[PDB]
């Protein structure tokens, strides 16, 4: 699959040799071409993976993630080129380089065939993101946000490295195929309990689990728009991919281990969905929405049923798209009014109608309206949980009610009512913003047309 | 430690005579290409630090950087391959000379081995 | 223009350019010859060709 | 000086619609702006979106699901034509399985 | 109560406080070699009677 | 509108003798810009000798 | 092991402790260092004399030579410290505290 | 100092280190250490001031005491076995004495106190020399006798060094003290794997020396010795600060950078043994070093600090003498992880 | 071969090019004195090199093309605005004072480099040793604050201690009424606003501090207004001096090697001028710093090194 990896490494010097006023055009065009190329990975087999070489492979869980990454890069390029207009050409090329390196690391991450290479790229993704946040953020809290983001990740991921090298020393290999075919049960031991914790906690922190989720509001609120897009769309799904890969070795230990994580995920689902009801900041509301959805994905991965895994894959894809669109929609208003307070700019449907319908469709997909892929994934997870325990429906049911509540609350607060009288600098929506919204939203509907492409290997 | 003392080893050779019975790394070896890339990056950083046009300032010195890195990398790769070949040779010889420590166990089929089943529910 | 004429010449320092290119060419030729000799020696030892 | 710095004042926002009433919000130069709009629309909506969706809709059935249906039809036909249970609870033939001789 | 206070208190704020306290304790030395070499003597005595006795 | 960048008040917290000023190290002073402390004007004490009369 | 070996090793330990403990004057610490050289010389000579190793009879000479090198180094440093402060007190050597 | 005398002193330092490395006799190794110290003392005092005199005196006292202990260990080993060859160290008391002597020569905790003071009191060139070249000989001797080394004592000192370097580095505003504390932590990382595999020790040594050379050469290029003096560099040399930030990230140990490779190999080698807890603690403690590296990166490259008016005059002048191999050290300090298997040419 | 350790180990010494006529000379006088013409006459009679007094754009003349740059890109201060509004709250007074001190330090380094490289002597129209008189004049008149004086003193303490004082100190003494009359006869509108107390403070500083301090280490030759015109007398007075009291007779080849390594590398000379002391008058915010620095690199021959700027006519770049 070097036919996708090498064009990105070629995006690098093409950007660094493009003339000063053609960087955005070249980057967008060739990133769109690269996404078109990567779209060919969706032709998956039904029994085994696509083993390209000794180091790279692809199944139907990683192909939609790769397509999502390659599609997200041009969207971030379009969203970034507005707030970087006054920026010097060299640092604009540096920003584009950061985005390209992030894409390359993500692309190699989803297809690395042994656990150590996956770990190396999984953690290499931290450097471009940190540089983006702490160099191109706007406020003074970006430094502390970057510190939280870095150290939460590393604290949970270093024990993963120790566990991985221990596992290879004991079993002889870390290639995923060999690990799956030669898998053996884990005994009920303290050593095994701590090896389970070391294997699981890094991905819990990345999801994030409700407990260790504090870094996420700081990182997503202080980041520039492209940073927020990549954090919400792809970087949260690294933990889900890692769990769905590493879990095969962990069983049968997971049955008595997953209890605290399941309880944390469900109750924190309720808690973080309730937090969105009293959020005075829009970006923080979207961030806590992401936390609750990813808690649902954690429950799905933990209970380990085929329907669970299909729902988790669908929910990961759907949430990536929806959260990216919501962040872009919020950033449009932010660039209008230079403040993130929700109640500052009100009644925007009167002044920005098409942007108002973009808001409506984003909010509708956020609260899992049928037959969107959001609800497909959520309902599959809910059915799997009901099979796991019939009492889960109460918690699941409560979450659905609060999710619809804060989604429509955000829509009503920002779009309806009467426009604030003092603000007179609300210009008509640009073609760039409307195109960006359309390019987020059209793939969601086209995907609900053909939903088997994002349902994972268990399909 | 482990490889420091070995019989019949010249102290500062860096490339024993027995290493010539191994296939040399190809000149298009990806590791050599990475060494050349490292040389190119060193040349570019040299241009940037000295406040010169990064891509085009000194072509002769950039070429010297690239060829120096490739030249060192070729012998580095040869020595790497030789040491790994020695490791495998010694391990195989030790396995062969100590049969009782590496015995071939009986082959069992999955129809005979009884693995406990853990239901997922 | 420059007030003083920037001791690194406005033309290339032909001596340094000369020996830099010379050592690059020499290194490349030596590496090619070493590779050919290694290939022949390896084929001679192992009974291939 | 009653100040702390020799710092530039914060500049005000530059409205793109002022110098270009039809500005597309891509760049300040109208020509580069128009061409950025055109390339985004053509390579996003025309090439990747429509042609990619068409390519995805006509992907060959490598998932082997019509094949599975045909195989199921053949086995059901054969088994019902011979008075067979149409599916057995043993995934593998018990004869090729050697259970432990005793558990007492 | 939970996010802005207690979840902050337990993992990151406790870590920062403990690391800052340990940094202040370790770094703030008087700069005098008298105390340093007294510490060296204590360390040497401990090593001889602990690690060394158990051969 | 513009991105926030550190000011004098922000930069002066990295200009002390150490990070985390405390009660004990509050009276420490940062070393001289060039690492040359002023010469301590040590009073020289010559030997005073009675040479004679005896 | 003989008892004279105990006495020499105790002399070395006493000199090491005396060096480790600092009072005021630097000079006394250099005295302790030179005493440690003296004890090492005596121990080496006794061991070398007892088992008839002929070729090591020269190493105490080299030990004394490098002992003198250390002594000269310490004296030069003490000269410079006293020139800076007027006394050889170790309390003055505290500029690198901050 | 006369250039001829300075060159002679530097070559005497290097010849003492080489004599330590090429000698099979204990007396000759001791003589190499003594020659190294004798020529090393004036180099610290090349630029004369009270602080340089203090650093020279403290360094001399520490190294002289270490030489005392090393000679005593040699003599005890001779007494209990008439052997002059550097080998298994037949006596355990002599082995403990030798281990503490070499650890105090290296600066391993609890003997770490001298290093921050001596590094701060000397110039950046002498600090570079002290923190790179002066570690080779004690580490070579420790490598040669690692079979008889006691795991309990060496691992205790290594863990103490990592903890103390991480903690002490957090409190520091001066750059030389930060480099000294990072040196102590890296020394602990090097000596933790010493009883298990000396090839990993040599690999960590080479990577650390490359990163340290890059960092000192960057700090010499931009004449900065404090945090705020380095906060000015972006207004004169932005490329230097960007390279410094990447080098700092590499120093922290984050992948895919060169710095990550030594810890990754050491952890793997320790887990080939049982040794599970200690590598975990080592990584969680190296997090502190990463933290204060990031503090430096925030102050120097990822934000823009206020400048002064006189920098406009510096804008018109070039860097007169350019240090060779700065570009090479930066590249080797960042982009060398894919060449990791080449460590097999080290054993 | 650029001068360095290698050129010192083999061959080059500088006491074999000092020919007893070097005699670094600095001429000092109160504003609007005939010191410039006296210095020019002294230089052309003695065969020395004359250094015109360092102004705001002195560094511009030694870099790139000798043409001055914009005030916003170099200096960021004007002398005219100091004469118009010496108490303006933008900090122009002390900013100008510190920029002038840095310019004088650079000029002293250049003069010393020329002296130690060719042996030829130099004549200076002022020095870093006498720049403090304007500082004290501003401070006594309330133009600047005490913190500015402390910052100046720190920079001067860490910078001026590394150089050698001039051999001969020439002072042109012209009383305050006469210099006021000369300013009135000048024609410049801006200067005419100099209060007499300012010139009195400058004169007081020169007589009380500069000359007494320079007396212990230099040859001080005071003159009067009428003695300055006949420069032959001054030159033959300089020819019959005994340079015996300063630190110059105590200088070896190693001290000269150190000083010659210091006088080149102007970045090392200017190192301690930009110490991180945050005075509001001279501290520049991040945004303005970035903007002005970006503007500086947009200049015709300032983006790259002095040999690699294509847009000023440098060819063969790819082969350098
Ligand atoms: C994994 C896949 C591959 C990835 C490998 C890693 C990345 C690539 C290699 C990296 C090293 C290579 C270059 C390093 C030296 C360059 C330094 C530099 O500044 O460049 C300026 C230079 C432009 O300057 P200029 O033109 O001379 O004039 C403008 C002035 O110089 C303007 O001068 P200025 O003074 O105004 O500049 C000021 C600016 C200058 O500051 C900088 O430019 C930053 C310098 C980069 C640091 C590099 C450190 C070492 C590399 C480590 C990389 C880490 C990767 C791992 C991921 C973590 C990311 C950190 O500083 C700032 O403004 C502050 C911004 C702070 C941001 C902090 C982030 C910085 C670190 C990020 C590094 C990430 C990699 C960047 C790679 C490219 C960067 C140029 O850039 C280039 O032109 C070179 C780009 C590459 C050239 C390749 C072209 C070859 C031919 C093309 C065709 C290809 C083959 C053809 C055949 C096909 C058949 C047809
Ligand atoms: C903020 C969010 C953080 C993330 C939260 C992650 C939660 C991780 C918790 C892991 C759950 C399982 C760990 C222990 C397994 C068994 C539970 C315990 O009760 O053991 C009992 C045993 O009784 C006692 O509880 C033994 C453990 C006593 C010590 C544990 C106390 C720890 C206090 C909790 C601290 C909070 C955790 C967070 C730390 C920062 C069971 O009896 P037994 O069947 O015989 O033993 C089964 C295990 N065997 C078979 C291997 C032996
Ligand atoms: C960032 C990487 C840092 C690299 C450091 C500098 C890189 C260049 C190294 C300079 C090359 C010349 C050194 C030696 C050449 C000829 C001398 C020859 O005799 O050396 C022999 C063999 O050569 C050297 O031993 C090996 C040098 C190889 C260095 C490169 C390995 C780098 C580690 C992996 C990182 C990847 C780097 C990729 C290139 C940048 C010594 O054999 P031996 O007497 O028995 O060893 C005694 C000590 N032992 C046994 C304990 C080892
Ligand atoms: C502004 C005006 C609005 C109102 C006017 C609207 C105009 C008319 C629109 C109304 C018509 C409704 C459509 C009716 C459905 C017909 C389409 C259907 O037949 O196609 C589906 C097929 O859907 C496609 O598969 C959709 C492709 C999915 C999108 C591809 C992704 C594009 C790349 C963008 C990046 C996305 C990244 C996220 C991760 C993937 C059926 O699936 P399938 O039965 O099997 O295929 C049939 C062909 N076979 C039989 C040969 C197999
Ligand atoms: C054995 C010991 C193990 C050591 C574990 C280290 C974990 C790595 C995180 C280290 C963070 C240390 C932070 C610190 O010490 O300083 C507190 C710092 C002081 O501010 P300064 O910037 O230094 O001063 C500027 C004002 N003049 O206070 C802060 O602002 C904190 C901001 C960032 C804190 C980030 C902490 C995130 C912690 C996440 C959990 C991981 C902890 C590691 C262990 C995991 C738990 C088992
Ligand atoms: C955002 C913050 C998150 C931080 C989470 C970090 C902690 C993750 C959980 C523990 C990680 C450390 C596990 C160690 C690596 C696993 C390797 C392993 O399992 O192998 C075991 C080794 O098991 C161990 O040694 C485990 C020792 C644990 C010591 C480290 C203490 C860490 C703190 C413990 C409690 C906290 C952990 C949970 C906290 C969750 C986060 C709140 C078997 O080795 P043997 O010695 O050969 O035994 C069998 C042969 N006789
Ligand atoms: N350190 C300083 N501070 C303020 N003004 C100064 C300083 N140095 C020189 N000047 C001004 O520069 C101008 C020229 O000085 P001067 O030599 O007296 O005139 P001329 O060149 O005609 O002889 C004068 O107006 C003087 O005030």
């Amino acid at each position: 699959m070097l036919k996708i990896i090498i064009p990105t490494t070629m995006l690098l010097p093409m950007t660094w040799m493009s003339k000063h006023n053609m960087i955005w055009i070249n980057a967008t065009v060739h990133s769109l071409l690269i996404s078109l190329i990567s779209l060919s990975l969706l032709n998956q087999l039904g029994e085994n993976s696509l083993n390209f070489s000794l180091t790279f492979f692809s199944d139907s869980l990683s192909a939609p993630l790769l397509v999502l990454t390659t599609w997200l890069l041009p969207l971030m390029l379009m969203a970034s080129q507005s707030h970087l207009s006054k920026e010097t050409t060299t640092r604009k090329k540096l920003y584009i380089t950061m985005l390209i390196l992030l894409q390359l690391f993500l692309i190699m991450t989803f297809t690395a065939t042994e656990l150590i290479l996956f770990y190396i790229l999984f953690e290499a993704t931290l450097v471009p993101t940190l540089i983006i946040i702490t160099r191109w953020g706007n406020q003074t809290e970006r430094l502390n946000a970057g510190l939280y983001f870095l150290f939460y990740t590393l604290a949970g991921s270093l024990p993963l490295l120790v566990a991985l090298v221990y596992i290879q020393n004991t079993t002889g290999s870390l290639n995923f195929l060999i690990i799956h075919y030669w898998s053996h049960p884990l005994s009920n031991s303290w050593s095994n309990i701590f090896m389970w914790l070391a294997c699981i906690m890094a991905f819990m922190v990345k999801m994030p689990l409700y407990g260790l989720h504090l870094w996420l509001p700081k990182a997503h609120v202080e980041a520039p728009i492209a940073g927020s897009m990549v954090l919400a769309a792809v970087l949260l799904k690294l933990g889900g991919y890692g769990m769905m890969r590493i879990t095969t070795i962990l069983n049968p230990l997971t049955n008595y281990m997953a209890y605290p994580f399941l309880m944390l995920s469900m109750w924190g689902m309720i808690m973080t969905s309730s937090i969105c009801l009293r959020q005075t900041d829009l970006k923080s509301l979207i961030a806590y929405s992401s936390v609750s959805h990813m808690a649902l994905v954690i429950v799905a991965i933990m209970i380990q049923t085929p329907w669970s895994f299909m729902g988790a894959t669908a929910l990961m894809i759907a949430h990536g798209l929806t959260s990216s669109m919501l962040f872009c929609l919020a950033n449009t208003n932010y660039e209008r009014v230079h403040s993130r307070t929700m109640i500052l700019a009100r009644g925007l449907q009167t002044l920005l109608p098409l942007m108002a319908t973009w808001w409506l469709v984003a909010s509708l997909t956020n609260l899992a309206l049928p037959p969107s892929i959001n609800l497909i994934g959520e309902l599959f997870i809910i059915t799997a949980s009901f099979s796991w325990s019939n009492i889960t429906i109460i918690l699941m049911g409560m979450n659905m009610m609060i999710t619809a509540l804060y989604s429509l609350y955000m829509l009503i607060t920002t779009q309806r009512g009467k426009y604030t009288h003092h603000i007179n600098n609300i210009k008509p929506s640009f073609t760039r913003e409307n195109a960006l919204m359309a390019l987020h939203i059209l793939p969601l509907l086209l995907l609900t047309l053909n939903p088997k492409m994002i349902l994972g290997p268990l399909y | 430690t482990m490889m420091s003392g070995r019989p019949g080893r010249v102290p500062l050779q860096f490339l024993p005579n027995e290493a010539r019975s191994l296939p040399p790394p190809k000149l298009t070896d990806p590791r050599l290409v990475y060494m050349g890339f490292l040389g190119y990056c060193s040349g570019l950083i040299d241009n940037a630090i000295r406040r010169r046009p990064v891509v085009s300032a000194g072509l002769h010195r950039q070429l010297l950087y690239v060829t120096s890195f490739v030249f060192f990398g070729y012998y580095l790769l040869k020595r790497q391959d030789y040491m790994y070949a020695l490791r495998d040779h010694d391990m195989f010889a030790y396995v062969k000379s100590h049969p009782e420590d590496f015995p071939e166990k009986d082959k069992k089929t999955y129809g005979e081995i009884l693995e406990e089943f853990h239901p997922v529910r | 223009k420059f007030y003083i004429r920037e001791p690194p010449h406005g033309s290339p320092d032909w001596l340094k350019v000369g020996l830099t290119l010379g050592t690059s060419v020499f290194l490349w030729i030596y590496l090619i010859k070493q590779h050919k000799e290694d290939v022949l020696e390896y084929k001679r030892r192992n009974g291939l060709e | 000086p009653t100040i702390r710095l020799q710092e530039d004042p914060d500049p005000e926002d530059e409205n793109l619609y002022e110098k270009n009433p039809d500005s597309h919000g891509y760049d300040k130069d109208p020509i580069v702006d128009l061409w950025n709009m055109r390339v985004v629309f053509f390579f996003g909506f025309s090439i990747v979106l429509v042609l990619g969706s068409t390519f995805v809709a006509y992907l060959p059935d490598y998932r082997m699901q019509e094949w599975a249906r045909r195989e199921a039809e053949r086995l059901v036909k054969y088994r019902e034509a011979n008075g067979l249970p149409l599916m057995e609870s043993n995934c593998f033939d018990p004869n090729k399985i050697q259970l432990p001789e005793d558990e007492d | 109560l939970l996010d802005l206070i207690w979840l902050e208190t337990i993992l990151p704020k406790t870590t920062s406080f403990i690391q800052m306290k340990m940094s202040i304790m370790v770094s703030n030395q008087k700069g005098l070699i008298k105390l340093y070499f007294l510490s060296f003597l204590i360390t040497i005595m401990i090593s001889m009677t602990l690690f060394n006795y158990h051969e | 509108a513009r991105q926030w960048q550190p000011d004098v008040e922000w930069a002066e917290q990295f200009g002390g003798a150490v990070m985390y000023p405390t009660k004990e190290t509050a009276h420490w002073k940062p070393p001289p810009w060039n690492d040359v402390d002023p010469p301590k004007d040590t009073l020289v004490s010559n030997l005073t000798l009675n040479f004679g009369p005896q | 092991m003989p008892l004279v070996y105990m006495n020499i090793i105790m002399a070395f330990a006493i000199a090491l402790a005396g060096l480790l403990m600092y009072r005021s004057h630097l000079m006394s610490s250099l005295l302790c260092l030179e005493g440690m050289m003296l004890s090492l010389f005596i121990m080496s000579t006794l061991i070398i004399l007892n088992t008839h190793f002929t070729l090591a009879n020269m190493m105490p000479i080299i030990l004394l030579v490098f002992a003198a090198c250390e002594a000269a180094l310490g004296l030069s440093l003490l000269v410079m410290v006293s020139n800076t402060y007027g006394t050889d007190y170790v309390q003055n050597l505290n500029l690198l505290q901050c | 100092m006369n250039p001829i005398i300075y060159t002679t002193l530097i070559m005497t330092v290097m010849s003492g280190t080489m004599l330590v490395m090429i000698s099979s006799h204990w007396l000759l190794i001791w003589i190499g250490f003594e020659m190294n110290l004798l020529a090393m003392i004036p180099v610290l005092m090349k630029n004369f001031n009270p602080r340089a005199t203090e650093a020279a005196t403290k360094y001399f006292l520490t190294q002289a005491t270490a030489s005392m202990m090393l000679m005593m260990a040699i003599i005890i080993n001779l007494l209990y076995s008439g052997q002059w060859t550097i080998t298994k160290m037949f006596n355990p008391v002599a082995m403990t004495m030798m281990t503490m002597a070499l650890a105090m020569k290296l600066g391993l905790s609890p003997f770490h106190f001298w290093v921050p003071e001596v590094t701060q009191g000397i110039s950046l060139q002498a600090g570079l020399l002290l923190l790179t070249w002066q570690k080779l000989a004690p580490l070579s001797v420790l490598c040669q006798i690692s079979q008889s080394i006691n795991p309990n004592l060496m691992l205790t000192m290594a863990m103490l060094s990592i903890l103390i370097g991480g903690w002490g580095g957090l409190n520091q505003t001066q750059l030389r003290k930060i480099m000294a504390y990072s040196s102590i932590a890296h020394m602990g990382w090097m000596t933790a794997v010493l009883p298990y595999n000396t090839t990993m020790t040599i690999l960590n040594l080479l990577i650390y020396i490359t990163m340290t050379l890059a960092m000192f050469m960057l700090l010499i290029h931009s004449s900065a010795t404090t945090t705020l003096s380095l906060s000015h560099t972006w207004n004169k040399m932005p490329v230097i600060t960007s390279l410094m930030m990447v080098t700092l990230l590499s120093m922290g140990g984050l992948p895919p950078l060169s710095g990550f490779m030594p810890k990754w190999m050491i952890i793997q080698e320790m887990t080939k043994n049982e040794s599970i807890i200690m590598p975990t603690l080592m990584a969680m403690t190296a997090l502190l070093n990463l933290y204060f590296y990031m503090r430096l990166a925030y102050s120097s490259s990822l934000t823009m600090f206020p400048s002064t008016n006189n920098m406009k005059m510096k804008w018109q002048f070039e860097h007169t003498k350019q240090m060779k191999l700065l570009p090479t050290m930066i590249v080797l300090s960042t982009l060398v992880l894919p060449m990791t298997p080449a460590l097999s040419s080290l054993n | 071969l650029q001068y360095g350790p290698l050129a010192f180990v083999l061959g080059e010494r500088t006491t074999r090019k000092l020919t007893e006529t070097s005699k670094v000379i600095t001429v000092d006088g109160n504003i609007c004195s005939g010191k410039g013409r006296l210095a020019r006459e002294i230089a052309e009679k003695l065969g020395l090199r004359h250094f015109p007094e360092a102004g705001i754009h002195y560094a511009d003349s030694t870099t790139g093309d000798g043409k001055p740059l914009d005030v916003q890109l170099s200096g960021n201060c004007s002398l005219e605005k100091f004469y118009d509004d010496p108490k303006s709250n933008d900090g122009n007074s002390y900013r100008l004072q510190s920029w002038l001190y840095a310019s004088r330090l650079l000029q002293y380094a250049d003069a010393l480099e020329h002296l130690l490289s060719t042996g030829q002597g130099v004549v200076l129209e002022r020095s870093i040793y006498s720049d403090f008189v304007f500082l004290e004049a501003m401070y006594r008149q309330g133009f600047i604050r005490k913190q500015c004086v402390e910052h100046y003193n720190e920079v001067k303490k860490v910078t001026a201690c590394e150089y050698l004082p001039p051999h001969v100190v020439v002072y042109v003494d012209v009383p305050v009424p006469e210099i006021q009359s000369r300013i009135q006869k000048k024609g410049n509108p801006h200067e005419m606003k100099i209060t007499a107390a300012y010139l009195q403070d400058i004169e007081n500083a020169y007589k009380k501090t500069f000359l007494p301090e320079m007396s212990e280490k230099c040859e001080v030759l005071q003159y009067s207004a009428r003695e300055a015109e006949d420069a032959e007398k001054v030159v033959e007075d300089i020819e019959y001096l005994k340079c015996d009291k300063g630190p110059w007779p105590d200088q070896d080849d190693r001290t000269f090697h150190r000083l010659r390594m210091l006088v080149q590398n102007k970045l090392e000379v200017l190192n301690y001028t930009t110490i991180p002391v945050y005075l509001p008058e001279i501290t520049i915010g991040a945004h303005q710093s970035d903007r002005v620095f970006q503007k500086f690199t947009e200049l015709p021959g300032r983006k790259y090194s002095p040999g690699y700027n294509e847009d000023v006519g440098d060819k063969w770049i790819w082969l350098k």
